[PDB]
């Protein structure tokens, strides 16, 4: 009586539509010029001047 | 309509127009009458 369980499964299966299947997500944060540099591009450095 | 005395046929369902009026439903949801409440796309206390 007015109680439910907040935790519900998702339908991944092979034969339901797109707008049901599983989507692997990857979000990439980052902060960027906030602390000194640890991770870097595949860049070229060179001398002084 | 939810008490009302003789109810109709599935076939001959009746509609009752309501409006230009205040709807207390919060004394429904603590009612503890009824065997299910559901509803879609709100809550039912959000109602109010």
């Amino acid at each position: 009586f007015n109680c439910y369980f907040p935790l519900q499964s998702y339908g991944f299966q092979p034969t339901n539509g797109v707008g049901y299947q599983p989507y692997r997500v990857v979000v990439l944060s980052f902060e960027l010029l906030h602390a000194p540099a640890t991770v870097c591009g595949p860049k070229k450095s060179t001398n002084l001047v | 309509v939810f008490n009302a005395t003789r109810f109709a046929s599935v076939y001959a369902w009746n509609r009752k127009r309501i409006s230009n009026c205040v709807a207390d439903y919060s004394v429904l949801y603590n009612s503890a009458s009824f065997s299910t409440f559901k509803c879609y796309g709100v809550s039912p206390t959000k109602l109010n």
